[PDB]
């Protein structure tokens, strides 16, 4: 059963930060890189960190850049997400994927498989 | 009546891979972790005597360069192969113009075969490439390069 | 907003063919490839189309996509019920060096 | 008893390329205005079937890719003739794992073969180039490259 | 008979300029890159100028920058060495040959044949 | 106070062997390939080394040369006193946008 769970969701005080771990199972974790991928109510999906398959190489977006952190730690098999100053704006379910693609200037994105996502809840 | 058999190769030969649903490998340890085209079931070859077979069916223990065995990276506990080549692969999709470029493009320094094998029946052809210019995968990729010297 | 832009919805009726325009510059999708990811409510978002012209196993053929340009365009034949949900576009920009999705489509049925 | 003449050529052939004594020219108009790496006393052989022949020695109006006659580009006066390739031509310095990458070596661009011909017994090879990373000659060349589709 | 012979030489006036005119004769111009070179008296060899093979690129030294420069006219098959502000430095016997060479990051110069050079003799 | 740095000067008994080295960073003579020239007195300087291992046709065999690194150096095999002139490097300096000639070595016999 190749899974890729995440955990840490919950109901959260405005301008607090929280780790969303990421265990994953069923595949080698340093063969693939991992994306982040929140869905805010009555939205649409937007794309939100990327690691490298070793964590050498950590990329942000422009709305989550310096809010947001991404680490990796091969040896427990598990991508960390620390989201920090959480708003209003990023109360989604935050998919986690994992990717075989590259970056390079022709790049191709396959974002296997996602999964079911944690639900942040910041508000009061 | 049997010709030269794929499991000798001889320097200034040319070889010809197929790479049936190919896909891409952020880095390979056999190539010094860099990018790297890679297919399951692969095949192949030689141009010069027509001989062919697909990598998973070739025993990489016994193939031999020039009399010499190849030079194997033991690279993360995974046994590899080396087929060096004179000059860099050249490599493109399968049956259109689209052409992929190895990583090693700028440089003089010359490109190489890589295989990594089991011992059983599972092979996997690896080439050198820079990125995704031809997909993500799995992408028919097919490849030419001529036979290099022995590892010094 | 995005960069990569989308209908926000269209319909058809049962059996029938729908198409989604996706548009973008050359930095995302001139250089880049794009992939087409559809969102049923209630589960996980799949992928659909990869590599702007080919499917993942499991997928049905009866969803096709192509692009032609700097624009690509999600097709789907044989219109049903179940496969009501919310497609989005999805590539890399190299000029902004993220990761890219479409807007938003959701194909309805009436 | 004779094979295929080396006259024709099919998609997917593999090409084999000696430049003698090839020099280095800073711009080829038949690759619009690139530098090439040229050659008086070439050879050409093909892999496949082994047939080869001094390009000097063979008469351009009369070769053919399946079953059609080359694209001329008469440039500046000088007809020459193009033979196409799937992928890049790979070119290195004959003898030595020094290795050569062409113009063309970012791009996803095809290569092709162009000679310049006088009808008579003086014909030059020109390959894609982008520097002098072999030298500026007269230094030995060796090429290889598979053959690709008729001009569209 | 292959030359390729420089005319524009004689006693000069300090902070003067003179055009070094390079008539080209027995191969074709529009295949070589002219180089302008100068040897002053009891010193050695030093390289001035360079210009393409169509006239696109042209290329000084860092002692010439601003006081030199090149030109060329294919139709005459003649390349043109523009000397500006003549010092006391650049009373040199300017030879002029030309080149096949590269000039990318593997450059490889091959300036086959020099000419017999014309002397700027700058004094009163 | 060229980039290229040379012997002022080297001398030795007819028929005898000379060498001339020439050093330079990698810039210039590690990256790009350099040049060797001969100037006899009178006349116009000539081409005898190139490619860093090579020599145009009717040059001599006597005179070799060969780059170890980041430097080159000439070689001269049965010293005559006709080959007595003044000897040049010659390179590409890519960092400099420029070419760079050897500071210069004046072989003489005694």
């Amino acid at each position: 059963q190749v899974q890729l769970v995440e955990s840490g969701g919950g109901v959260v005080q405005p301008g607090r930060s929280l780790r969303l771990s990421c265990a994953a199972s069923g595949f080698t974790f340093r063969s693939y890189a991992i994306h982040w991928v929140r869905q805010a109510p009555g939205k649409g999906l937007e794309w939100v960190a990327l690691i490298s398959y070793d964590g050498s190489n950590g990329y942000y977006a422009d709305s989550v850049k310096g809010r947001f952190t991404i680490s990796r730690d091969n040896s427990k098999n598990t991508v960390y997400l620390q989201v920090n100053t959480l708003r209003a704006e990023d109360t989604a379910l935050y998919y986690c994927a994992r990717d075989r693609g590259s970056i390079v200037e022709p790049a191709a994105l396959y974002i296997d498989y996602w999964g079911q996502g944690t639900l942040v809840t910041v508000s009061s | 009546a049997p010709a030269r058999p794929i499991t000798n190769w001889r320097s200034g030969d040319v070889v010809w891979v197929t790479l049936p649903s190919a896909e891409y490998a952020q880095s390979q340890s056999a190539m010094g972790s860099h990018p790297a085209y890679w297919s399951e079931e692969a095949t192949i070859i030689n141009v010069a005597t027509g001989q062919r077979a697909a990598v998973s069916s070739i025993k990489w223990d016994q193939v031999t360069l020039n009399g010499k065995a190849l030079h194997k990276e033991t690279h993360s506990g995974l046994v590899y192969y080396q087929l060096p080549l004179m000059g860099k692969i050249n490599f493109w999709q399968q049956g259109t113009t689209k052409a992929g470029y190895t990583y090693n493009y700028n440089t003089t320094d010359s490109d190489s075969l890589w295989v990594w094998w089991d011992g059983g029946s599972k092979a996997y052809l690896y080439i050198s490439t820079y990125t995704t210019m031809l997909g993500a995968g799995p992408v028919n990729i097919t490849g030419l390069g001529a036979v290099g010297p022995n590892p010094v | 907003q995005s960069v990569l832009t989308q209908p926000p919805s269209v319909s058809a009726a049962p059996g029938q063919m729908v198409t989604i325009s996706c548009s973008g510059s050359s930095s995302n999708i001139g250089n880049n490839y794009v992939s087409w990811y559809q969102h049923l409510p209630g589960t996980a978002p799949k992928l659909l189309i990869y590599d702007n012209n080919k499917r993942p196993s499991g997928i049905p053929d009866r969803f096709s996509g192509s692009k032609s340009g700097t624009s690509v365009t999600l097709g789907i034949t044989g219109l049903q019920t179940g496969d009501e949900a919310d497609y989005y576009c999805g590539t890399w920009d190299s000029s902004l060096s993220a990761v890219v999705f479409g807007g938003g489509t959701k194909l309805t049925v009436l």
